[PDB]
């Protein structure tokens, strides 16, 4: 249940 | 963490989330001890048991955080993996003696209200607090109970116990690289840390200096608060030494 | 660290957090 981060970090 | 309490904001600048890129999950907790430096336990990167061996590229660290499942935009900063580092006699084989790894950053994190690093003990200073009855400081966002998940980063006061009650806690061995904390059954008080505050820290402030340092690392456990068991952490300063040379030798 | 351990919105501002005091009477 974690918030979508930045597709920049992935 | 069990029976903690919610953290106020900024209480924490060192608190570090190692965070699990696919899928995206909370792994551990972990600390900040410069601009390229977080430190976290070994067995949070290799634990052969529980089938755990990351690499860098599986891991993502999210500082300044106070949520637990927000991407807390304008307030924390997610790091990528340049290398890990775990120490060399870190022994998983019979009972987790040398838990501590550290993790350097690809590139340096900028320090904020929210963002700060933790000093790491001299040989003085946990002399002086690593003593019995001193209250030490854990927070993390893993479990509020052994068997839910807290919404924002928990916080928890516990005291340094002996370490004849340590080792009469358990059947484990326990080795000078550890030591344990929390109440005894007829203290009253309660709280311990729990699955998911692993790798996080174990901080005291100085009466001498007004400090913040940390002195252990959450690393083993048997349940979560329960009567007449304590929570298990790395001995930060017996280790100092690895440390030193690690950062000098990778490092920056 | 030559700063380390002093927190932005405590200790830099003179600012105690709500249970430190616990920790250190405990010393
Ligand atoms: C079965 C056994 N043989 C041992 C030998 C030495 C130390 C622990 C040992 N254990 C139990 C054990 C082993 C490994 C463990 C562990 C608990 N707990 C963790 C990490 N999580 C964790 C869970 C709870 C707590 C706590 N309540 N304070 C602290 C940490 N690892 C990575």
């Amino acid at each position: 249940d974690f918030e979508e981060i930045p597709e920049e970090y992935l | 963490i069990v029976e903690g309490s919610d953290a106020e904001i900024g209480m924490s600048p060192w608190q570090v989330m190692l965070f699990r890129k696919s899928p995206q999950e909370l792994l551990c907790g972990a600390s900040l001890i410069s601009d390229r430096w977080v430190l976290t336990a070994a067995h949070c990167l290799l634990y052969p048991p529980w089938d755990k061996n990351f690499t860098e590229n599986d891991l993502l660290v999210r500082i300044g955080k106070h949520s637990r499942t927000r991407y807390e935009r304008n307030i924390e900063k997610i790091s990528m993996l340049e290398k890990i580092y775990i120490h060399p006699r870190y022994n998983w084989r019979e009972n987790l003696d040398r838990d501590i790894a550290l993790m350097k950053l690809k590139k340096p994190v900028a320090f904020s209200d929210y963002i700060h690093p933790v000093c790491l003990p001299d040989r003085e200073t946990a002399a002086s607090l690593l003593q019995a009855g001193y209250k030490g400081r854990v927070t993390g966002w893993g479990n509020l109970k052994e068997t839910g998940q807290p919404s924002v980063l928990q916080v928890v006061n516990l005291p340094i116990v002996e370490r004849p009650v340590c080792k009469d806690s358990t059947r484990i061995r326990i080795t000078d690289n550890m030591f344990c904390a929390g109440y005894k059954p007829d203290e009253g008080k309660r709280g311990d840390a729990c699955e998911g505050d692993s790798g996080g820290p174990f901080v005291m402030k100085s009466p001498f200096n007004n400090r913040w340092y940390q002195m252990g690392i959450v690393s083993w456990g048997e349940g979560c608060d329960r009567d007449g068991k304590y929570g298990f952490y790395t001995h930060v300063f017996r280790l100092k030494k690895w440390i030193q040379k690690v950062i000098d030798q990778f490092g920056e | 660290e030559a700063d380390c351990g002093l927190r932005p919105l405590f200790e830099k501002k003179s600012l105690e957090d709500k249970t430190e005091r616990e920790l250190l009477e405990s010393y």
